[PDB]
């Protein structure tokens, strides 16, 4: 019946107020000099990064700016058909690998890092010694559509997402007191994996 | 491959 649509607060104020420019959203953008070298950010668009068709390799590019405090939103755009085997959106510290040999869910794999599997819809943090949460929650009878958001709560320690308008609960919690980058984890040939940030909240 | 790859392709990162 009706789905639930509530957000909290913070998220609310936020999205009520209007979208980052276009400056700031290339301020908080795919940082070129801090990338796999599989992996270019497109020339005529500093928001979207593309990956050479490298066999048996994983590879990540992180968001220019490290996050230390405040509430911040980015949406993610990577096309369904373009996700592969293993595709995990998240964020990290400076020190996350950005590539490895084969193919896996490579951001979530260590204490370094984050991540939500788009394919398994599974959450991933030092992988190697913990094991996935499923996520969101199953209760009924999902796949995650092109696009969706990112919240980035540095005040209070947390990650989340936003699919559909739907705010799917706290994904991660424990991240105060880092500098978390935006980052992705990627193995399919091509693909294109666009990043804008919506806005920060100070409050 | 799979995942839309292929071994035609220089890896710049693994070298």
């Amino acid at each position: 019946l009706q789905a639930d649509f509530v957000k909290p607060a913070r998220i609310d104020i936020l999205l009520d107020m209007p979208p980052a420019s276009r400056d700031l959203q290339l301020k908080h953008s795919w940082n070129s000099e801090d990338r796999s070298l599989n992996i270019f950010v497109k020339e005529d668009d500093k928001l979207t990064f593309h990956r050479h068709p490298v066999a048996q390799s994983t590879d990540c590019i992180r968001g220019k700016v490290g996050l230390t405090k405040g509430l911040h939103i980015w949406e993610i755009y990577w096309p369904t058909r373009q996700r592969g085997t293993h595709a995990v959106v998240g964020v990290c510290t400076a020190d996350a690998p950005l590539h490895s040999v084969g193919y896996q869910s490579l951001v979530g794999s260590t204490e370094q890092s984050w991540g939500w599997d788009l394919g398994r819809n599974k959450l991933y943090h030092d992988s190697k010694n913990c094991a996935g949460v499923t996520y969101p929650a199953i209760l009924k009878n999902f796949l995650v559509p092109d696009k969706f958001l990112v919240a980035l709560d540095m005040d209070e320690g947390t990650l989340s997402f936003i699919v559909d308008q739907q705010y799917l609960g706290i994904a991660f919690r424990g991240l105060r007191g880092k500098k978390l980058y935006p980052i992705v984890s990627a193995v399919w040939g091509h693909c294109e994996i666009t990043m804008r940030y919506i806005g920060g909240l100070v409050d | 491959d799979i995942n839309n790859n292929n071994n035609i392709v220089e890896d710049v990162e693994r070298k």
